[PDB]
RNA sequence: AAAUUGCCGGGAGGGAAGCGGAUGGGGGCCGGCGAUGCGCCCCGGC
RNA sequence: GGCCGGUACCCGCGCGCCGAAAGGCGUGCCCCUCGGGGCACUGCGCUGCAACGCCCUGCGGGCUCUCCAUCCGACCCGUCUUGAAACACGGACCAAGGAGUCUGACAUGCGUGCGAGUCGACGGGUUCUGAAACCUGGGAUGCGCAAGGAAGCUGACGAGC
RNA sequence: UAGGAGGGCGCGGCGGCCGAUGCAAAACCCGGGGCGCGAGCCCGGGCGGAGCGGCCGUCGGUGCAGAUCUUGGUGGUAGUA
């Protein structure tokens, strides 16, 4: 016998490969697993680990955002592991080189009539083997509608927790622990 | 081919590396064993001149009239003698800080205010005593294993104390045995790349487990006496 | 151009020579170990003459 | 009852299970409709097949009255000033609404 | 899908998964909603605050197209300009955006306008939608 | 192979009309390939004669003596498929044919790789030719 | 024909795992199925009861699938899939399918004779 | 097909039998159950 | 004296001679000063320990199969229970049948497609094994794109650490 | 243990691929040989006399020892009362 918890073995988890059976990106992940081992990139390490990721853990990032984050650093590459998304609320974007897994139509119009290049992770290693003059990003993970309704119940004092309801309207969850009039204020 | 004459270049280039390396390690490896040769004589001098030392003293304080008090003992060798069935938490806690998680795990401690109060709330698992050079020594060799990178990796050869330790300046086999017995300024880092010793059940047995070694048991300090056990264990 | 060189070396854990009784290994381990037999075994011969 | 979910609030306390009406005919539905309309356009010939011509009508109720459609018939002033008489026009062609107004 | 079904591992296994002491019994809370103020009152009262009881006044007979107000942001504006048109233009010359076209109502003012000046001709809009619109240079149509 | 051969092995893996495959997907499986191109006729991407541009075949004729047929694809017919291959019909000597899988196989950098199974399939197919004709004689179990 | 394996097959176990109590009941299949009662004794595992399956029995990993032959078998139903262990012949030993017939055998046996393939029932069906 | 039954042959038994580990005795069965080939050589022909 | 192992590196071998083989044989510096000792420059390659047996279609070899013998162990399963071998219940035996499914709403997770959009799901058109497939509409159908108010109503002027 | 998950085994269809069979398919029988920790699987011999199997994907009325379980058949009781 010896004192251990578990027999002192891992109990966490992590995706040590990608779920989807897609022939592309499992060629991409052999790349990187080249790369990685090879290189030693720490931009690598990431960008490999990345891949291993589902659809939630690599929300898109809008092309106004992508704009904001790129400004004044025109000579550097933009790398999102995701989607670009277009955003119509921009005006002015500059000729920009970004590499992404995904760009809608309508973004990636908007980018190379811009100047620009929309590149794959392929691509991006022959351009920059070792991540160099990049700029790593990611999108907003906590903007998901289902993200309002985690953390602290809906009821419990100083959460502004989203509750879960199957309409809108005054006869919804607004009487009874939503005002001083019917009994208390939450 | 191109690619056929760019790829046995870059091979070529690749081995000529290689032989610079190992031909500067061959003349690193020269100097090591001077060097390492050179600490082993000093460290088996100096604790003959300790040994005769304290002979020494004790002998010119009984032809003036009073008595040398020797200095108090700086390192002690604890071994587990408990299983690890039904344990209070706090001493369960204690004996995972003393890296003792096992019966007949043995592992080096420093004395302190604080030390030597955490082995009275455990002791009636542990035995501990003074350990002595051969004890010191026997141990390490025969069955001293390093921990590198988390992993349990045997102290067969030099290199790995050089990879273990090295910024601390302990090179050799021999002065990962100096460092621990005369306790120095890296005691903490050389008895921490030390993983836990795993010792025999002792031939001959004990004697009743459940006792101080005062009350004729097993538990709890037994000074000198611990280097009987050890032979034993070992 | 940034790859590091290939390392097709297999090294393996080695087998256990006897660290207090197998002479290379000793030695191996403390070079000075033959110096510090060597003199009680000569000192031993001095002592055993000397009756 | 148990853990954070919508309140639920299924409509299933009746005998459901004997007015459960399934699609199955839907394919048949569109042949015996298409047949419906080829046999239907053979005994008009050569009428059109789309009907009587409608009128446009704007749409009721704020949310629509942008938007245009047909309507049933037209009016009797729409079609006395155009000079097609009240009883010879779904006799040609042109559906009549004696009820809809012209304001 | 039956052959990934869970209960399909559990085949051998006594209970189902459902336990050998608290079995799988028939409505051992009651059913549905029953018990919201007795021994639901606690997941009621956490996550479901507000459900009790009545609030603001009736409405007999609700037509939801008389409440009908599509609205759209000036930073949506320009998105509604071709950009044919969006070249056509002078400092004093600006394009004209019938929102009513594209099925908005009203206007709000959420979101930055470039310089152009714009004429945005509409049903309804609020202070700041023609602040904004007045302060790149440009004017506002009310129409019906 | 009209597109890349890496892509192909992805799409062929687990799954095509050669892999004759046994005993389950537990540790008791076994797998081999009939594909007429697949030297060790092994289902693997180094083997696969489906997702290489570049392989190599060695087999002994139709009904006809001590004829070895040795083909190899060529990179650039990939899209024309009666005439992507080049074989060539052996009657010599071994050690004679030795050489000629050599010229085609190694010296030309086509596939380096198959040099040695290229060399040992022609010894077993050279080998069953004899045996056909001559008629068994040895045991070979010693 | 010579085969390639270097190493004696140990084998941690050569008796079955019997199911419990088939020797009692005659309904009951040998095939194992391991008990879930609550107070089962094989089970809890107490000395003297039948012993369950666990994976410390496994047997080492090179010599697994061997036959006592020293070859690894692969079924084959007709001459097609003999000739895909021409290569193989040191390390697979084919074996005629039970529904092969007589006539197909012959041809099997015929075929895997030039191409030095050992074969488990070349005697079957004659 | 099984439960269950008869006949023939074999085996064992002092108030149960069956069972798990060992092995010893009997059976019954296993020829991929277990090899006789490869290298130098001398002819004598292919 | 017991158990394991038998070498693709660690050891070991060839490159010189002697020797059946152990093993020995050279030079120079330091040391005592006997014995002799210690250090020295180091290079190329190579690199699975052996010797004899027994049997060879036998009355041989082994076997996970069957029976039997002996020693050791060994209470009947399922179940509820703090606790079952129970003087707790169910079970004489065998074969076949025999129990978390379908549907609607919602939720989290994961996969796919598109993305400020997204659905063609009621219809229409077309379709010769197809009740399939394929095309079409939507400029506002659902959901999303904006919220706070009981309501009348108003409706995000652009972020720093 | 209660409980959760992963990877497998097995049964029957459907879309595809690869095959066996009157020179004897399925089912069943065996003191036959084997493989796998196991679910199970492969082969031998027999019986039978016309169908069957493996692989990929997908689907389901898909795995029994119990329920005083359902239906059928069969024992001991007993050549007894
Ligand atoms: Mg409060
Ligand atoms: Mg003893
Ligand atoms: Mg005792
Ligand atoms: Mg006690
Ligand atoms: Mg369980
Ligand atoms: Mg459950
Ligand atoms: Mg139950
Ligand atoms: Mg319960
Ligand atoms: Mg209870
Ligand atoms: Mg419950
Ligand atoms: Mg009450
Ligand atoms: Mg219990
Ligand atoms: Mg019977
Ligand atoms: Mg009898
Ligand atoms: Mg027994
Ligand atoms: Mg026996
Ligand atoms: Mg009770
Ligand atoms: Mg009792
Ligand atoms: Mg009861
Ligand atoms: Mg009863
Ligand atoms: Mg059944
Ligand atoms: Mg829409
Ligand atoms: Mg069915
Ligand atoms: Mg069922
Ligand atoms: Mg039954
Ligand atoms: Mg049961």
């Amino acid at each position: 016998g010896i004192d251990l918890v578990a027999g002192g073995r891992n109990k966490r988890t992590k995706r040590t490969a990608p779920k989807s059976d897609d022939v592309y990106l499992k060629l991409l992940v052999k790349l990187y697993r080249f790369l990685v081992r090879r290189t030693k990139s720490q931009f690598n390490a990431v960008i490999l680990k990345r891949l291993f990721m589902s659809k939630t853990n690599r929300p898109p990032l809008s092309m106004r955002r992508l704009v904001r984050f790129m400004e004044g650093k025109e000579d550097k590459i933009a790398v999102i592991v995701g989607t670009i998304t277009d955003d119509q609320r921009v005006y002015e974007i500059p000729a920009m080189k970004v590499a992404a897994l995904r760009f809608t139509e309508t973004a990636r119009a908007r980018i190379v009539n811009a100047g620009g290049e929309c590149l794959t992770f392929d691509q991006l290693a022959l351009r920059a083997p070792l991540g160099q003059n990049t700029l790593l990003l990611r999108g907003p993970k906590n903007a998901r509608e289902a993200v309002r309704h985690f953390g602290k119940a809906p009821g419990v004092p100083h959460s502004h927790t989203k509750p879960y309801v199957r309409s809108k309207g005054r006869k919804f969850e607004k009487a009874r622990g939503r005002r001083n009039s019917r009994g208390f204020k939450v | 081919p191109e690619k056929v004459i760019l790829k046995r270049r870059r091979e070529e280039v690749w081995a000529a590396e290689k032989k610079q390396k190992v031909a500067a390690e061959k003349i690193k490896a020269a100097e090591n064993t001077k060097v390492i040769y050179a600490r082993a004589e000093q460290y088996a001098g100096e604790y003959e001149a300790q040994d005769k030392e304290l002979v020494q003293l004790k002998r010119e304080a009984r032809m003036k009239g009073g008595f040398y008090v020797s200095p108090e003992a700086k390192l002690l060798f604890v071994v587990r003698i408990r299983g690890i069935n039904a344990m209070h938490p706090k001493t369960k806690k204690i004996l995972q800080l003393l890296r003792l998680r096992q019966i007949f795990n043995g592992v080096f401690l420093k004395v302190n205010k604080a030390t030597i109060n955490m082995l009275r709330r455990v002791e009636p698992y542990v035995a501990y005593g003074y350990p002595n050079l051969k004890s010191v020594r026997e141990l390490i060799y025969k069955r001293g294993y390093g921990k590198l990178n988390k992993q349990r990796i045997p102290l067969a050869n030099n290199k790995v104390i050089e990879e273990g330790l090295g910024k601390h300046n302990i090179i050799c086999i021999e002065d990962l045995v100096h460092e621990i017995l005369t306790v120095g300024p890296h005691f903490k880092e050389a008895n921490n790349f030390l993983w836990p010793f795993k010792l025999k059940a002792p031939l001959g047995g004990l004697k009743k487990k459940r006792n101080h070694y005062v009350e004729g048991g097993d538990a709890g300090n037994r000074e000198n006496y611990i280097n009987q056990l050890v032979r034993r264990m070992n | 151009s940034v790859v590091k060189p290939i390392n097709k070396e297999v090294k393996r854990r080695e087998a256990r020579k006897n660290p207090l009784k197998n002479a290379a290994a000793v030695l191996k381990l403390n070079p000075y170990f033959g110096t510090a037999r060597r003199m009680a075994v000569l000192a031993e011969a001095a002592r055993v003459k000397a009756r | 009852v148990k853990h954070n979910n919508v309140i639920p609030n299924g409509h299933f306390k009746k005998h459901w299970q004997n007015y459960v009406k399934t699609w199955f005919n839907q394919p048949a539905r569109k042949q015996r409709r298409r047949i419906a309309r080829q046999k239907k356009a053979v005994k008009i010939f050569p009428r059109p097949t789309s009907g009587p011509l409608r009128p446009i009508v704007q749409c009721q109720t704020r949310k629509y009255n942008m938007k245009a459609r047909a309507g049933r018939g037209f009016t009797l002033e729409e079609l006395k000033s155009a000079g097609i008489p009240k009883k010879l026009a779904p006799t040609i062609g042109i559906s009549v609404d004696h009820r809809r107004k012209n304001r | 899908t039956t052959r990934f079904k869970k209960n399909r591992k559990k085949r051998g296994h006594v209970s189902a998964g459902h336990g050998r002491v608290g079995k799988h019994r028939k409505h051992p809370g009651g059913r549905g909603n029953a018990g919201g103020m007795h021994h639901h009152r606690i997941l009621f009262d956490k996550y479901h605050p507000g459900y009790f009881g009545k609030v603001g006044m009736r409405y007999f007979h609700k037509l939801s197209n008389r409440f009908y107000t599509p609205t759209v942001n000036v930073e949506r504006l320009w998105s509604m300009v071709p950009s044919d048109k969006a070249a056509e233009a002078g400092g004093d010359k600006a394009p004209v955006v019938d929102v009513s076209q594209f099925g908005y109502f009203k206007v709000l003012g959420k979101g930055m306008l470039p310089e152009k000046p714009i004429v945005v001709k509409a049903k309804l809009i609020s202070k700041i939608a023609e602040k904004k619109i007045k302060a790149a240079g440009g004017a506002v149509v009310l129409v019906a | 192979t009209t597109v890349p051969g890496s892509l192909v092995w992805e799409l062929v893996k687990k799954n095509n009309c050669f892999l004759i495959k046994q005993f389950g997907n537990s540790n008791a499986k076994v797998q081999f390939s009939k594909e007429p191109n697949n030297l060790y006729n092994v289902h693997s991407y180094k083997f696969s004669g489906l997702a290489n541009s570049k392989t190599v075949a060695v087999q002994p004729s139709a009904g006809e003596d001590k004829a070895v047929v040795l083909s190899t694809t060529k990179t650039k017919k990939q899209n024309t498929p009666a005439k992507l291959q080049h074989k060539t019909l052996m009657r010599k000597e071994f050690r004679k044919m030795a050489k000629s899988v050599k010229n085609q196989v190694c010296d030309n950098y086509y596939r380096p790789d198959l040099t040695k199974p290229a060399l040992a399939r022609l010894s077993a197919v050279y080998r069953s030719l004899q045996v056909s004709k001559s008629g068994i004689k040895k045991k070979n179990r010693q | 024909a010579v085969p390639l394996l270097t190493r004696k097959i140990v084998k941690k176990r050569v008796k079955h795992f019997k199911r419990a109590h088939s020797d009692r009941y005659i309904g009951l299949k040998q095939s194992w199925r391991r008990p879930k009662g609550i107070d089962s004794r094989v089970r809890r595992k107490f000395k003297g009861c039948t012993l369950m399956p666990n994976i410390g029995y496994g047997s080492d990993k090179k010599t697994r699938h061997y036959l006592p032959n020293k070859f690894k078998k692969f079924v084959v139903h007709n001459v097609s899939e003999l000739e895909l262990l021409m290569m193989h012949n040191r390390t697979y030993c084919a074996e005629i399918a039970h529904n092969v017939s007589t006539k197909k055998r012959k041809d099997i046996v015929e075929r895997a004779a030039q191409l030095d393939i050992v074969v488990t029932n070349k005697l079957a069906r004659l």
